[PDB]
């Protein structure tokens, strides 16, 4: 099959520990991913659904 | 240093719906909104069947008909779900905090969630009734051939 | 999910699971020599070819 080739990506997602999650750091010990992402869900549209 | 939380999924449920699945080809869906009224359903055919003009002198069978009744069947689908006596009452009351609201949305979250099981696990019902009356009326392929 | 049964019998309530996975840490070493005199000849500036 006259293929041999696939496109992918040519760059690693990065993943950057910022203000929000870097106090959680120092304070607490503990990490989570996209805290952008927690907070828009739980403090911003806590009534839309999922 | 810290332990980091890499993600949370959730599952997430298609709906099925019996109109869309091809199982439907081989039923003719009529919906009938007070169908717990009806004691019994009933369809009457007559048919009345031809003969050859013969030579010989044997006997010839004269005019024939056939009547046959069906009749209907009754189904019956139930589900049970189960949900807490502290959800149900925070449901009623306005959220006074920010903690006492979002503990709230997390509780119409779970009332939701149990209806759409319920309703989904109807789904699932009309989809076995449906298949199990015909295997139950499907003689097997090694008697068929022959009588066909 | 479940199936509502015609069948009678005793009825399944809703349920869900909660399964946990966890990293694995790896880890990966190289060593490189540097010469000595290679180092020296570096930081100074060169004057003779």
């Amino acid at each position: 099959e006259a293929d041999n080739q696939i496109m992918g990506p040519s760059s690693y997602a990065s993943f950057v520990v910022r203000g929000e999650n870097l106090v959680t750091a120092v304070s607490y010990g503990r990490v989570m991913r996209t805290f952008e992402h927690f907070m828009a869900r739980i403090v911003d549209s806590p009534e839309k659904a999922g | 240093k810290f332990e980091v939380l890499l993600g949370v999924y959730t599952n997430a449920i298609q709906y099925v719906r019996f109109l869309e699945t091809a199982l439907a080809v081989s039923c003719v869906n009529t919906e009938f909104k007070d169908l717990s009224r009806m004691t019994d359903g009933k369809i009457q055919f007559r048919i009345s069947v031809p003969t050859i003009a013969h030579g010989d002198g044997r006997r010839p069978s004269k005019q024939r008909t056939f009547i046959v009744v069906k009749n209907c069947h009754k189904h019956h689908i139930s589900t049970e779900m189960e949900l807490s006596m502290l959800d149900l009452e925070i449901l009623h009351s306005i959220p006074e905090t920010p903690v006492e609201y979002a503990e709230y949305v997390g509780a119409v979250k779970t009332v939701a969630s149990a209806l759409q099981f319920g309703v989904d696990a109807l789904e699932r019902g009309l989809i076995n009734t449906v298949l199990s009356v015909k295997l139950r009326h499907a003689p097997p392929m090694f008697i068929l051939q022959t009588l066909a």
